[PDB]
DNA sequence: ACCGGGCGTATTTTTTGAGTTATCGAGAT
DNA sequence: ATCTCGATAACTCAAAAAATACGCCCGGT
């Protein structure tokens, strides 16, 4: 579970618009703009590779397809260690043709032999000297391409804190920043078992990737929005923020994100109200017992004839018939005028207690989200 | 449940505290410093909690006694003698709550009840670092105290239009 | 106007006697002796009941039985008139009369019978004297007699102002009289006076009618804020009037390209509107909340206000704390403030509710004696308050309950043009009611017109310079007033003297406080005031040419505050003596008194008779038979 | 009302000598004789000024040269009051006022302070007087009927005090109706509110008229506009005459319809025609998507609101809880009820609670004291104004490419006029039928105007059963025939005159037999103080005989002999006689104060007369101990 | 961890310049 | 008369600063 981590770190770091792939020809890929895809793979670097020249000389032509990458494609390597043999650091060294031609001149010698017998491929195992001699009996120009800017990486060594940090880089809430990470990488897990399942290549596009984490980050700053705001959430219920009892009854019912912002936001203003009013002392304490009563009287009626005549609908439907005949419902009290969203914000205030609900089963169903 | 917001903002506690500071304020004036009886305690919320109200207590200077303060209602460029006599009314609706400060008021060795249904109040040194609206009440409790004190019962009663 | 008396003629009632004659001296102060308080004031009501009179004035006991007629003969700019009346006997007022024109006349008629009515010799008297057939002659008697009980009287300074409608109408009139202007400027005044009565109730009406119920202007304004969401209206920078926002409206609709210019600055304009209006209906909500609750707190005191009694008097219940605390005891709880029960407890919070109860009958009953219900005017402006505040409120709701149903599933196709298409056809048909509502011309233009004509009429009048006519006039009077003082008598005559109109009175000058007739008394000084400043007033007249006042007065008694006791009533005299020589024998001066013949013969250029006797020996006593 | 002076106080100049008091009785004829030098009473100007006299007519050079503090005392119906004044000093007056109230006042101050100002205890009066009304007579416009200086008691002309001058005269001659109990404060109330309720119905009649007649007009025009309808192909062929309900039936169902579409066939359908309404269908779907994403941004902006207003309430309940701590740490575990002796712990359990709700308030207060909240709130609200402006972008692109295709092709150019046709017909047909909806049989302006016009006569009736004219007229009888009842025991010359007060004039008129005549001609001292005291006698009786009267009960009478006393006694006993029998005709709510000259025997033994050896006037009021030559 | 001493700091108290107002004089109606 | 306007002087409030006693921090047990 590092690849994961590395090609989370390193899409996070990819430029906009990007293609990736996965386990093709390296564990990691990124597409630009013609053949020779640019690779990013993860050593245990070796000099030899019984897999690095299988995957190389496997897939190099199906990277030879256009609109993947710049024919002096650019080449890197993540390595959790320092050691790199000489081999592989003139590879990294080679940013000019010449000195690609040169460093592949070094491999044919230590792996396939010297020119022009070439008596070393014998030398090598059959496993590997039938790979080595796929990758050098390729256009030798197609080697200086494939080795034209080859790179190295060697993080901060912890490759989890990295990710965290950079993660923690991009605008979001830190309170958050682990789940993101882990959902993130376990999103790249299913994803690769589902193309591997199936027996196809599996590829992670940046642009899939990145669509991915948008989408997360609105929907973890949905949750925030709808806090409790009314009760201190439990710090069990805190690594998720849990909304509140009418916001979940809300939901219960179904109904549509930006209903449920009107209907906190009629609860915030609500609650102000009354403050506000028992600070000029024109309400006290039991200027507002009639209506809570009212309030929950006219509401059980009301869920009474509901239950009587829509019960063909469904039970979410039902709960948004009552929802909205009751703040639709509007009766004029003793002669404080309120404003519009005063009712809807007592009605809500009630429906936090559980003492008035929507849903015909709303005890039942918050007792299974609960469980849920 | 809907009630909860003026349960914290009319609490009892600080009812104790208001009553406190009127009764402290009371004595500080009276000519024989007498303690003031108990059915003024009931004026203090009812005049102080209410913010109109409280604003004719806190515009009139503290030298322009209780007679300055009633005859603001009723300026033609005011005109709200209807509050002048809602103060009654008002005190006849919150009774739980003053008495709710009494309550809280004696117990706190705030106010020692003398047998002969009187209300001395004691030292028992300020609160420590409350909001500056708490402050202001306070201080308002304290002048309508003080002006109630510079009065008789009977003067007092009649320039607030109520009926112990 | 040049009219003074010549004589006087008494018809007896019988037949065998013959008429009384008298003969006065025109241009001179005509003096006439006799014994005051025996009917002794007649000539002044035979003189105004010959000129005319709403009522006969002349003494029944004494006088009006023994004549059957009155005559008076008066000198004139067109020559001599005689003037006849007749006594009612059992009637107050009598038409009947027999008049006379001419030159220079001798004949004296014996035997009259009704020539004339009371209309026209009033009507002749008034065109005589050139006056709007207003003012009238009658109007001008108050300068002409100043009888007994006006002669020295602090408050009374004309003739017949004891009544509202005579000092009024004498008060509108100083303003012709005073040579400051003419009848025809006061007729355009006083339409000029109508016409800005008129004027301002109109102009009232008009700004009633223009501005519209706060309904449709709501209408209009969602119509409009949606119009400029869709980006055809650009947005206004500050509040646009009612027309101003059916013009750029109409235009929006004549146009046959309508492109949409939808972005995310008129979404977010129309969303800025939205919760600006929200906070708007927060705090008239909240306003209005306590404007209601003040009015049925009120409600509920004027209520009471029938319920405690036969009359008016309010009731309010009683704190009764000493009851309320038990109110709430029961057989569960003694302590209704802890919430316990104990046997001790309940007698110690019985003992407490006593001493309560003690503490409040102090001033219990006191304050149950006569509550009322001074609170009318709060409740009036809160009633309307409430009345304003709602409408203003219920136009604010509407508007934002139209911004908001337009972002539901009302706009789910209102942003597409097919239905931009709908939406302008809905403005093209309000647009009608909206322009007949509130808008009107032709009420503007008749305020218009009505201030065009007060224009002209200020501009005919040319007001803010009579009153200086009348400064200048009452300044003269002042300055002649404190002339003729230093010839008489006064205590004080360093103080001067202001004829102050809009009392009809004087205002004594004074250094140590402004003072009034009336305030100080000294009967001899009032008499020296109104001597004085009635002098003051006739030589002013005579000043200018063509004045409706006559030119002649009388007094009666000037000298009845004196009943040493010569020298007062010979300045006074000879101070009269010296004003009406020096106006050239042209103001005719008839003083009755009951000084000696002598002490009013001392003043040189004054005339008379020990003759002349008023009162019941003003008839031959042949005549006299019996009471 | 019930209104009384009790007695008369001053306070020296020189803190040196106790106030002097000078005490009357209450509903008694209070004589107060003797003072031969008659320089001026002070007792009138004394008791205006303290009752609120705009200018101090004490005499200057004798009591305000020694007096400090004027003062009386007034039983009321609130009980007996104390008001004072201070002297003026080198002004015209002075606000400065002290007031003291009592049951019985008894004690009086050695010194004095400004206890309140000249306007509030003219309130204080006034509402007293019931006067505090919507302008309105005034407390100190009904000095005329409780004073009588020494000149208006006798002078033949002057029947009402402070009648001098135009303004005055014309007050009194307005406020009359009102003390008369004609126009009653109530009267005047319904008058306003009617006003008021009239011009509330002219607009809202001239509004209705309006929207009835636009109504009308276009409804007129139904019948047509159905035929353009069913022309434009919205509504099927009218086989038949039509009834006006289902003509508007068939106008609101078509209306109603989500999407409507035009009456053309599709078989032929051109390249031009299927792009319109392909591009037709993509704005459709755009203009969803932008109402769902507006309605997203409006909540969020209001939610914005909402949260900063429930912070303000939290720290609200915080500042009005935090006290709840300390007043917790002063309280013993337990302790003694104040009222039942309890040693319980209901303060300290209620503490405790107060203190939890403190404690739950400061967590959500710090809830998020990192400010993870707003940030993500912020990022969203830039998620959804981009995603706005993206929406917009791409429809100001559709609209381009349909007004494009439009301006190049014609047969979709006629097309899309068309629709527009057939849509701007469905929006005005809309509107009418909204107007037409709102001036319903039970809308909501045809309700209103019928309740105003229901209210406007209903007021107009009220007014109308208690009329102005009858109720003075009915008043003014009383008056008359008291006054002459009162009169025929007092001395004038023929005691059988009917009389009449003449409110405009403001004078008696006496209705001989040979000559209706005023009280200005008839010349005797006697007659006319005999008028004085009928009149002024019986307007008070009928005052004391009403209900909510506003007239102080008391009255003043400056020196009643002056007209005789240049025997003549025999007939002052009379006045003072009949006076007496005034007095005590109502059970002495009716109080005389009279400045006279007639020695004692005068009215020695006549019921409901006192007088003292004490109660001097003019300067013995000012004790001669004080007096140094100042 | 609890008690006691020494240093830091938020609150009270004192101070103070600015600002706000009850009162008065004069005027107007 | 009541009401308003303006001038005035005194008042109180409010902000800043200093002194204060409280709370926090450091050292020893």
């Amino acid at each position: 579970s590092l690849q994961f981590t590395l090609l989370t770190h390193l899409l996070l770091q990819a430029p906009e618009g990007s293609l990736c792939s996965l386990e093709v020809l390296d564990d990691v890929a990124q597409e630009n703009n013609s053949g020779d895809i640019k690779f990013i793979q993860s050593a245990s670097a070796a000099d030899r590779a019984k897999s690095l020249w299988k995957t190389l000389s496997n897939w190099i032509d199906l990277a030879t397809s256009p609109d993947f990458e710049v024919e002096k494609a650019i080449f890197e390597l993540y390595v959790s260690r320092p050691v790199e043999g000489s081999i592989v650091k003139k590879f990294n060294e080679a940013k000019t043709p010449e000195d690609a031609q040169e460093a592949i001149t070094h491999a044919r010698t230590e792996l396939w032999g010297d020119s022009p017998h070439f008596t070393l491929k014998d030398g090598i195992s059959k496993e590997i000297s039938k790979y080595v001699e796929k990758v050098f009996t390729a256009d030798q120009n197609l080697l200086q391409r494939l080795i034209c800017n080859f790179q190295l990486t060697l993080g901060s060594g912890s490759p989890q804190a990295d990710l965290e940090a950079c993660v923690r880089s991009h605008p979001v809430s830190p309170s958050k920043v682990s789940d993101i990470t882990n959902y993130l990488c376990g999103k790249v897990k299913r994803h690769i078992d589902m193309l591997l399942e199936a027996e196809k290549p599996a590829v992670i596009a940046r642009d899939d990737f990145y669509t991915w984490y948008k989408a997360y980050v609105q929907k973890i700053d949905r949750q925030m929005v709808l806090s409790s705001r009314a009760q201190a959430p439990v710090k069990e219920k805190a690594q998720e923020y849990l909304p509140d009892k009418f916001v979940q009854q809300l939901e219960i019912i179904g109904l549509p994100y930006e209903e449920i912002l009107g209907a906190i936001s009629d609860y915030l203003m609500a609650s102000f109200d009354r403050t506000d009013w028992a600070a000029r002392g024109e309400v006290d304490e039991t200027s507002f017992d009639d209506l809570d009563t009212a309030l929950q009287r006219t509401w059980k009626n009301k869920q009474r004839i509901c239950g009587l005549t829509h019960s063909e609908k469904s039970e979410q439907d039902q709960g948004k018939l009552l929802y909205f005949e009751c703040m639709q419902f509007n009766i004029p009290l003793q002669a404080m005028s309120p404003p519009s969203h005063f009712i809807p914000g007592c009605y809500h205030i009630l429906a936090d207690s559980l003492a008035v609900g929507w849903h015909p089963n709303y005890t039942t169903q918050l007792k299974n989200k609960k469980v849920a | 449940m809907l009630a909860r917001e003026a349960q914290n903002i009319q609490n009892p506690a600080l009812g104790a505290a208001l009553v406190w500071r009127f009764c402290c304020g009371y004595v500080k004036t009276n000519r024989v410093s007498a303690p003031p009886p108990l059915p003024f305690l009931f004026l203090v919320l009812p005049i102080i909690l209410h913010q109109e109200t409280s604003e004719f207590v806190k515009r009139t200077y503290k030298s322009s006694g209780l007679r300055a303060f009633a005859a603001k209602f009723g300026d033609s460029s005011v005109s709200k003698q209807d509050l002048l006599f809602q103060i009654h009314e008002r005190s006849i609706r919150w009774r739980q709550l003053s008495l709710r400060s009494i309550e809280l008021a004696v117990a706190s060795d705030l106010l020692k009840l003398q047998d002969g249904s009187d209300v001395i109040p004691l030292s028992k040194t300020k609160a420590r670092g409350l909001s500056d609206e708490v402050k202001t009440l306070m201080d308002l409790a304290e002048k309508l105290g003080s002006w109630f004190g510079e009065l008789s019962i009977h003067e007092v009663v009649t320039t607030l239009k109520v009926k112990l | 106007m040049y009219f003074q008396i010549r004589g006087i003629i008494l018809w007896p009632r019988n037949k065998n006697f013959k008429p009384h004659t008298i003969r006065f001296e025109l241009g001179k102060v005509n003096v006439i002796s006799g014994a005051s308080r025996t009917g002794k004031s007649a000539v002044i009501p035979i003189i105004d009941y010959c000129l005319g009179a709403n009522t006969c004035s002349i003494p029944v006991k004494t006088i009006r039985k023994y004549c059957e007629w009155f005559g008076i003969v008066v000198a004139t700019e067109q020559g001599e008139k005689l003037l006849a009346r007749k006594e009612p006997g059992n009637q107050r007022s009598t038409t009947d009369m027999f008049v006379l024109e001419a030159e220079n006349i001798t004949s004296i008629p014996i035997r009259l019978e009704k020539n004339t009515n009371v209309i026209a010799v009033k009507r002749m008297l008034d065109d005589l004297a050139n006056l709007s057939n207003r003012p009238a002659f009658r109007d001008l008697a108050a300068f002409t007699f100043q009888p007994q009980n006006v002669v020295a009287n602090p408050d009374v300074l004309f003739f017949k102002t004891n009544t509202y409608e005579h000092r009024e109408k004498l008060r509108k009139i100083f303003p012709y009289v005073l040579g400051a202007i003419t009848s025809e400027l006061m007729a355009k005044q006083f339409e000029l006076n109508r016409i800005r009565l008129f004027l301002r109730r109109k102009e009232r009406e008009l700004k009633d009618a223009q501005d519209v119920s706060a309904q449709w202007l709501a209408d209009l304004k969602s119509k409009y804020s949606e119009a400029q969401e869709l980006g055809l209206v650009p947005k206004p920078q500050e509040q646009l009037s009612r027309k101003q926002m059916i013009s750029q409206l109409e235009e929006v609709i004549s146009r046959t390209d309508l492109t949409l210019k939808v972005t995310v600055s008129t979404i977010s304009d129309a969303l800025s509107e939205l919760n600006t209006l929200e906070s708007e209906e927060r705090l008239v909500s909240r306003e209005l909340t306590t404007m209601r609750h003040r009015l049925e707190e009120m409600n509920r005191l004027r209520v009471g206000m029938h319920q405690y009694e036969n009359a008016l008097l309010m009731q309010r219940d009683r704190l009764k704390i000493s009851g309320w605390l038990l109110s709430n005891t029961n057989d569960e709880s003694d302590c209704p403030m802890c919430g316990s029960h104990t046997d001790s407890a309940k007698q110690k919070l019985q003992a407490l509710v006593q001493r309560l109860s003690d503490v409040e009958a102090a001033v219990g009953a006191d304050a149950h004696k006569e509550v009322p219900a001074a609170f009318d005017r709060e409740l009036q402006r809160v009633t309307t308050e409430v009345a304003n505040a709602t409408e203003r409120l219920r136009a604010i709701q509407s508007r934002k309950r139209t911004l908001t149903s337009r972002s539901k599933e009302a706009r789910e196709q209102q942003f597409s043009t097919r239905r931009a298409e709908r939406f302008i056809g809905n403005v093209e048909s309000a647009l009608e009611l909206h322009r007949k509502l509130g808008s009107d011309s032709e009420l503007v233009e008749e305020v218009r017109k009505l201030k065009e004509m007060v224009q002209t009429l200020e501009k005919e009048l040319r007001e803010k310079d009579v009153e200086l006519r009348k400064n200048q006039a009452l300044r003269v009077i002042n300055a002649q007033a404190g002339n003729i003082l230093q010839g008489l008598d006064v205590e004080d005559p360093s103080a001067p003297i202001s004829l102050e109109i809009n009392d009809l009175t004087i205002k004594v000058l004074g250094d140590e406080r402004d003072d009034y007739l009336s305030e100080i008394g000294s009967g001899s000084n009032w008499l020296s005031y109104h001597l004085a400043i009635l002098l003051s007033l006739h030589q002013f007249y005579l000043s200018q040419k063509n004045n409706p006042v006559p030119s002649f007065l009388i007094l009666d008694q000037p000298s009845q505050v004196y009943f040493e006791d010569v020298e007062a009533v010979r300045r006074a005299f000879k101070a009269m003596g010296n004003v009406v020589i020096k106006e050239k024998g042209k103001l005719q001066l008839i003083v009755l008194d009951h000084a000696p013949r002598e002490v009013w013969g001392e003043i040189d250029g004054v005339v008379g008779l020990p003759e002349w006797r008023d009162g019941i020996k003003l008839v031959p006593m042949e005549w006299l038979t019996g009471v």
